[PDB]
């Protein structure tokens, strides 16, 4: 399971 | 989990350099989620890289992370001065982080200077308490990496001695500190002391006769 | 610009408990999970807590060292995460940060929390003598709590000046300072470190003279 990926500002 | 970086790197500018980080679990994959962090002066802590490669927003592209054999790794091309700071990396495993020790790195952006070492007596005031204290000052060293070695009557101590990371002066040298705690008992019984520091392979040394 | 920046901090006995905050600005903090890490000298930096999205059920993870002594939340609605710290350790000592964003891009200033059960105490100031120019010192011993300060002087010896930091020896806080002054000064003039400590109410001065 992955750590948070969304891409930053 | 251990996760091992290398204590610390030199270079000139202008140069790349490649940092790494292991995990004592295995290979380090994408799984990891390899992070690469800088701490600058004032613990102003600033992410460069994130899942392995992808560089923070705002990070210059001189930064690149990549995966290299079983370990990541950090580089840096064409280092700039303003890269000298410590840079963490941190592992993911399934749902925690482990940080790794950290790498001093140092762009040489001045000459080189030499610690100039100063190693003082315990007070008679503080032996009256049966104690004995021997501090040893360093200042004025870049780059700022240095070890610290005590010696009494020749003998190498390993233990009551403790260190001071060093510090960056106004003018960008390095100072740090050192401390030997003896009995009184042990500080009368010996007649040499001794503070070494070893300053990129040179050793300067302070003794007392006692 | 984004901001994180954290509060809370203090000094605390074993036991004890607290509660930092850290409020973000400058971007969408909903959006992002948000962790707790720590930096202590004992151990460079450890990743503590993190908190998910609200539509993850804002779920948590910790770790092993903190499990059920630690708990994050966040508030959205404040744009804050926090860390509500119980049964507090010396080895809790650092200082903490809130940080977060793919994965650790952005990083508040940090809290520090001390975790000591050790009483005020003044330092016992001991002149430091040499055993064209000349390094004089003082050692300031067994303290606690910290700052201190320290002048030469009276401050009227401010080049030449080196203080060092505190360490850590027998619960108590030691750290040392040094002036240098040309030899043709010292012992004929009068050298005086003048150390203040805050928390024990003291200013004791101590002349430096020669073995
Ligand atoms: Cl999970
Ligand atoms: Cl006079």
């Amino acid at each position: 399971s992955a750590p948070d990926t969304r891409p930053a500002p | 989990i251990v996760v091992t970086q290398e204590s610390a790197l030199t270079t000139s500018p202008g140069e790349t350099v490649t940092l790494t980080c292991r995990s004592s679990t295995g290979a380090v994959t994408t799984s990891n989620y390899a992070n690469w962090v800088q701490e600058k002066p004032d613990h102003l802590f600033t992410g460069l890289i994130g899942g392995t490669n992808n560089r923070a927003p705002g990070v210059p592209a001189r930064f690149s992370g990549s995966l290299i054999g079983d370990k990541a790794a950090l580089t840096i091309t064409g280092a700039q001065t303003e890269d000298e700071a410590i840079y963490f990396c941190a592992l993911w495993y399934s749902n925690h982080w482990v940080f790794g020790g950290g790498t001093k790195l140092t762009v040489l952006g001045s000459e080189k200077s030499s610690p100039s070492v100063t190693l003082f007596p315990p007070s008679s005031e503080e032996l009256e308490t049966n104690k004995a204290t021997l501090v040893c000052t360093i200042t004025d060293f870049y780059p700022g990496v240095v070890t610290v070695d005590w010696k009494v009557d020749g003998t190498p101590v390993t233990q009551g001695m403790e260190t001071t990371q060093p510090s960056k002066q106004s003018n960008n040298k390095y100072m740090a500190s050192s401390y030997l705690t003896l009995t009184a008992r042990a500080w009368e019984r010996h007649s040499s002391y001794s503070c070494q520091v070893t300053h990129e392979g040179h050793t300067v040394e302070k003794s007392l006769s006692r | 610009q984004v901001q994180l920046q954290e509060s809370g901090g203090g000094l605390v006995q074993p036991g004890g408990s607290m509660k930092l905050s850290c409020v973000a600005s400058g971007f969408t903090f909903s959006n992002y999970w948000m962790n707790w890490v720590r930096q202590s000298p004992e151990k460079g930096l450890e990743w503590v807590a993190e908190i998910r999205l609200k539509s993850n059920n804002y779920a948590t993870h910790y770790a092993e060292s903190v499990k059920g002594r630690f708990t994050i939340s966040r508030d959205d609605s404040k744009s804050s995460v926090y860390l509500q710290m119980n049964n507090l350790r010396a080895e809790d000592t650092g200082i903490y940060y809130c940080t977060g964003v793919g994965q650790f891009a952005y990083w508040g200033q940090g809290t520090t929390v001390t975790v000591s059960s050790a009483k005020t105490t003044p330092p016992t100031v001991y002149p430091l003598a040499p055993g064209s120019m000349v390094t004089l010192g003082c050692l300031v011993k067994g303290y606690f709590p910290e700052p201190v300060t320290v002048t030469w002087n009276s401050g009227s010896l401010a080049s030449g000046v080196h203080t060092f930091p505190a360490v850590l020896q027998s619960d108590l806080y030691t750290l040392s300072s040094s002036v240098t002054v040309p030899s043709s000064t010292w012992p004929s003039e009068t050298v005086t470190c003048n150390v203040a400590h805050p928390a024990s109410s003291t200013k004791v001065d101590a002349k430096i003279v020669p073995r």
